[PDB]
């Protein structure tokens, strides 16, 4: 109560109530223009983002004259720590602009990359034409040509511009008081606290750590009996203990496995369940998807949707001729004002991502009584793993038979459960590797522990090692293959991910315990537990306005991110796992194998010697081939890669065919090239 | 004898602002009552529909507003809506019937120019909001507030002394005029039919 608190309660109590009226005003104006796409809708909607932006930045400067260190409330400290801080406005007028147009220049290279084949050069292909081929293709020399085609063009050219962006991001970082970049990124998690509450921004980085080691057994399992399948589809091009090459695994950068399922399904004759048909049988509309996604939050004791969620959301696909693009979203307009924008058709893919979203609008409705700047998540994660947790119970096929869209007789078999399971890891598991070894490598590049001459050489030495994967070709220090990703190129953090998945199944546990649920958890369905959902609320509606920490312990009971709820959920499969695995399939990898190791040639100096040499082996190729082989092959210095180069002058290298770099020519014959050519060409070689 | 011409004679308040008649010592038809309109629900609880004219009462209540037919279902006491929340709930002590009906275009009772409603009703701080909820059978402490009226939706009006806030929604005129009745009675033989 010093006259500075006085004080900064009657500026906060001014603000509130000024920032609902133009909050509203910029989320109406923002929502007619995503479902009615028009110029004249898109110019109304850049004046209300503009009189927010006014109001917003005119209120920070008020918000600076009142010390943090006299304010004894939390809730009033935290809604001044939001109000106070200063951003890109640390750097002067000219770095702040080129941080701005470096930020747009990055994302409109991606948006706008386009690859085509070395084969056919009159058809070419943007990313959604290139993800299709990722993601259904079984041929290797197309799905080469297509992972080495986004690297090659798109992500050659962000290289110059992402060492730009991590200088002038570090220079802001230090302005607000932070060691770097990924330091500021980690104080999404930082929080104060009396009795244990407290967390640090290093914390985060042992228990990720700590969390990923845990879970390495698992995925080891996984990871062998996917490349004991993928032997049989790939002949001859992958190694029982090695690393499974980059290119095959089912999408253009390895994320998730789950469009390997066809290849490694445990038993492909059983079916998985699939309600699609009953519901057409039975004539349900889209309304009727979201009615019965409003009965299952009420059963748990939740509250219903607004009367105007029904009149103003958008729950199927226009016909009036307006143009939208469709994506699943939740709004919390503010002032009682919740819509979810969506296309429904009646499927089963649908009926999941209505009661997905349907769970955003429940926490945004918990904590509407907040003051204005409190009104998010504990953390980032909170708000996604709200939504999977009712997911998961609304596809068990005991929520399903209660439904009436399975058979009343509906028996489970074990096998469907471990089709069930396997489907489960190649999104949950297959891509906590790829999500951890992507924000350590970020991280490492803000602090400089990585320079900028070594950062494609520990991408790959990262991936062999921490996600079991190989890279097809070598790439030197001319490419950015981290920046080929959307999240890179577009300035996203991205360890919200990994934490999602980890808080989801400590929530699941509890409420399942809640429930009182006999048996393995995949099969709990928390659905008619009303002590479930009120033990749910009281985390829902605290907001910001306490740790995450403690919002954590009134769920679940502790105030520690632990993995034993996810290994306890995959515990059915890893039983199955290890039986196949166990003559079997070996079990780790090997950092040492590549798809182009024996192949090469080690010769025993700055870079136009490569470019010299490179192409003093290209002649000697394409002479090779034609007073031997009869044959004009146009080899260039694009066709001789240099790989594993050393300080003291020692590099190997390989030739491919000009047209098919799946195509490596053999040792024995490139060796015979060089000896008809030793002389022009002069360099000792092992 | 009961009169319901003060029912029939002005335009009808909103749900916020509800009228309120309370008969003794008069002897009411409800059957005449009602076929000057249109009855499209009559839900009951602790009564009937065929035993709601019958009785004899120690008093009867009437309470009534102007109200879209399609928020027929938030009607119920028992619902987490806004109009349970902030504008009526209604009194399960006692014998209870809730009538909703349609004014004919023969009946001349003024029309609003729109129904209204409150979706929210709170005191405001640098903490937070706090909602106020309505009593059963009571009004709404946002009722001086809202009493100027709406005219868009989510519009919000402000009492900056007592720190209270009231937000409403709006809905279109369109057709014939729609109203809401709930009658509950009382337990005697003051109150009785024909
Ligand atoms: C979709 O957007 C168009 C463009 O704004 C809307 O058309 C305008 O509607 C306003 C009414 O508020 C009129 O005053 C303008 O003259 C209209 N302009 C044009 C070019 O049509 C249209 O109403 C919107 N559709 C829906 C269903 O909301
Ligand atoms: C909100 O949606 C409801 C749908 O439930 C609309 O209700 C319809 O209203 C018209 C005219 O009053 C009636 O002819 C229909 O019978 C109603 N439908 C149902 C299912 O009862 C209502 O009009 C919408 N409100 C607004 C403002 O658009
Ligand atoms: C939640 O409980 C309700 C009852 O409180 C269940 O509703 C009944 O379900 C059975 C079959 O499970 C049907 O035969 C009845 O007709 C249903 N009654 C009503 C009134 O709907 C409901 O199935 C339960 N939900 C789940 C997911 O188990
Ligand atoms: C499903 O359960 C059946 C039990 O009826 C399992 O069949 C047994 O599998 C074990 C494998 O270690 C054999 O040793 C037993 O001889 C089998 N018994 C019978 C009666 O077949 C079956 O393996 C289970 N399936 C899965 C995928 O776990
Ligand atoms: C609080 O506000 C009043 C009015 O502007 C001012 O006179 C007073 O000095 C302020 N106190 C502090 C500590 O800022
Ligand atoms: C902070 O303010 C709230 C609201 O007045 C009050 O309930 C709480 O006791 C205060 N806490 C401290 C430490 O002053
Ligand atoms: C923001 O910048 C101003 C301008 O120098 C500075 O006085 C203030 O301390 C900064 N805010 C924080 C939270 O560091
Ligand atoms: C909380 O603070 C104490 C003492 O300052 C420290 O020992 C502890 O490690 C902190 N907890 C976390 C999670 O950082
Ligand atoms: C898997 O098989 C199904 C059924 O034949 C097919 O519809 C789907 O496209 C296949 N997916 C992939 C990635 O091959
Ligand atoms: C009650 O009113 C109706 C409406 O016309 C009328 O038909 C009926 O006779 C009345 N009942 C008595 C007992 O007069
Ligand atoms: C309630 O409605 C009556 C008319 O039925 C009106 O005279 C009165 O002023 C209203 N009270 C308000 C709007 O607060």
């Amino acid at each position: 109560q010093s006259t500075t608190e006085k004080n900064a309660t009657i500026f906060l109590e001014n603000f509130n109530s000024e920032a609902e009226d133009l909050s509203h005003e910029s989320a109406l104006a923002s929502w007619n223009y995503n479902t009615n796409i028009t110029d004249e809708n898109a110019q109304k909607m850049n004046e209300a983002d503009s009189k927010w932006s006014a109001f917003y930045e005119k209120q920070s400067k008020l918000a600076q004259t009142y010390p943090l260190q006299e304010i004894q409330n939390l809730t009033i400290k935290l809604q001044l720590q939001v109000l106070q801080q200063n951003g890109s406005s640390v750097l002067t007028a000219d770095k702040s602009k080129r941080l701005s147009t470096i930020l747009t220049t990055m994302s409109t290279i991606y948006s706008t990359g386009k690859v085509c084949n070395p084969n056919n050069p009159q058809e070419c292909l943007t990313l959604s034409g290139l993800e299709d081929i990722m993601e259904k293709s079984k041929d290797y020399n197309q799905r080469l040509w297509v992972w080495e085609g986004w690297r090659s063009e798109v992500g050659k050219q962000l290289r110059p511009l992402y060492e730009e962006y991590v200088v002038l991001k570090n220079e802001m970082a230090r302005g607000n008081n932070y060691e770097d970049y990924g330091d500021y990124w980690r104080g999404d998690y930082e929080t104060e606290g009396e009795n244990g509450y407290n967390y640090s921004r290093s914390q985060l980085t042992e228990d990720v750590d700590r969390i990923f080691l845990e879970i390495k057994p698992l995925y080891e399992h996984l990871h062998a009996y996917v490349r004991a399948k993928l032997m049989d589809t790939y002949p001859s091009r992958i190694s029982p203990t090695g690393c499974l090459p980059a290119h095959l695994l089912g999408d253009m950068w390895g994320r998730f496995w789950t469009n390997l399922y066809n290849l490694t399904v445990p038993f492909e004759q059983k079916p998985n369940i699939d309600v699609t048909d009953a519901m057409k049988e039975q004539s349900w509309d889209a309304e009727k998807i979201f009615k019965e996604a409003e009965k299952f939050y009420m059963s748990v004791g939740l509250p219903s949707m607004t009367p105007g969620f029904w009149n103003n959301s958008m729950l199927t696909e226009p016909g009036d001729g307006r143009k939208v693009v469709c994506h699943p979203t939740a709004w919390d307009l503010g002032k009682n004002d919740f819509r979810i924008k969506m296309c429904t058709k009646v499927t089963m893919d649908d009926f999941l991502t209505a009661h997905h979203e349907m769970g955003h609008i429940q926490y945004d409705m918990a904590y509407a009584t907040q003051p204005y700047l409190l009104r998010n998540g504990a953390n980032e994660g909170f708000h996604e793993a709200v939504g999977e947790v009712m997911s998961l119970s609304v596809a068990t096929p005991k929520h399903l038979k209660g439904m009436g869209l399975l058979p009343s007789d509906f028996s489970e078999d074990n096998e469907t459960e471990i089709n069930f399971l396997l489907k489960q890891a190649l999104n949950i598991v297959g891509t906590l590797p790829f999500t951890y070894m992507l924000e350590k490598w970020r991280w490492m590049v803000f602090k400089g522990e990585i320079p900028k001459e070594q950062w494609m050489k520990k991408w790959w030495e990262m991936k062999r090692e921490i996600v079991g994967v190989v890279e097809p070709l070598p790439h030197d220090e001319t490419y950015c293959d981290p920046a080929s990703l959307f999240h890179v190129a577009n300035d996203y953090s991205f360890i919200r991910y990994f934490t999602r998945t980890i808080f989801e199944f400590q929530f699941q546990e509890a409420l399942c315990q809640i429930a009182k649920h006999q048996g393995p958890l995949h099969k709990c369905d928390i659905s008619n537990s009303t002590e479930a959902g009120n033990k749910l609320l009281e985390m829902l509606k605290l907001g910001k306005s306490k740790p995450w920490t403690f919002a954590l312990e009134k769920i679940t009971g502790t105030k520690k991110m632990d993995a034993k709820p996810l290994l306890n959920y995959f515990e059915p499969l890893f039983t199955w796992l290890k039986e196949q695995n166990g003559s079997g399939n070996y079990v780790g990898w090997s950092s040492d194998w590549s798809p182009y190791a024996d192949q090469s040639i080690k010769v025993r100096w700055n870079d136009n010697e490569m470019y010299l040499f490179r192409s003093s082996v290209a002649y000697a190729m394409r002479e090779y081939f034609l007073k031997v082989k009869n044959q004009t092959i146009p080899f260039r210095a694009e066709d001789v890669w240099v790989n594993d180069v050393k300080p003291r002058v020692s590099f190997k290298f390989f030739v491919t065919s000009p047209t098919n770099m799946s195509d490596i020519i053999p040792r024995s014959e490139v060796e015979d090239a060089i000896r008809m050519s030793r002389s022009r060409i002069n360099l000792e070689f092992l | 004898e009961c009169d319901f011409t003060s029912m029939l004679t002005a335009v009808p308040p909103q749900v916020y602002n509800f009228s309120r008649l309370v008969f003794t010592n008069c002897n009411y038809n409800l059957t005449k009552l009602l076929s000057l309109f249109q009855v499209t629900e009559f839900s009951c609880h602790q009564v009937s529909p065929d035993a709601l004219a019958s009785g004899c009462y120690s008093s009867l209540t009437v309470d009534y507003f102007a109200y879209p037919s399609y928020l027929a279902s938030y009607l119920h006491p028992g619902s987490t809506g806004e109009i349970a929340q902030y504008n009526y709930k209604q009194d399960f002590s006692n014998p209870t019937c809730r009538i909703l009906a349609t004014v004919p275009a023969n009946l001349t009772i003024p029309k609003p120019a729109r129904y209204m409603w409150l979706t929210q009703c709170y005191s405001y701080s640098a903490f937070g909001n706090t909602p106020l909820y309505v009593k059963p059978s009571q009004y709404t402490p946002c009722l001086s507030l809202a009493s100027q009226g709406f005219d868009a939706d989510s519009q919000t009006h402000r009492d900056t002394v007592n720190k209270m806030a009231a937000t409403g929604r709006i809905a279109a005129m369109s057709g014939n005029l729609q109203m809401a009745f709930v009658i509950s009675v009382q337990y005697a033989n003051s109150v009785c039919p024909m």
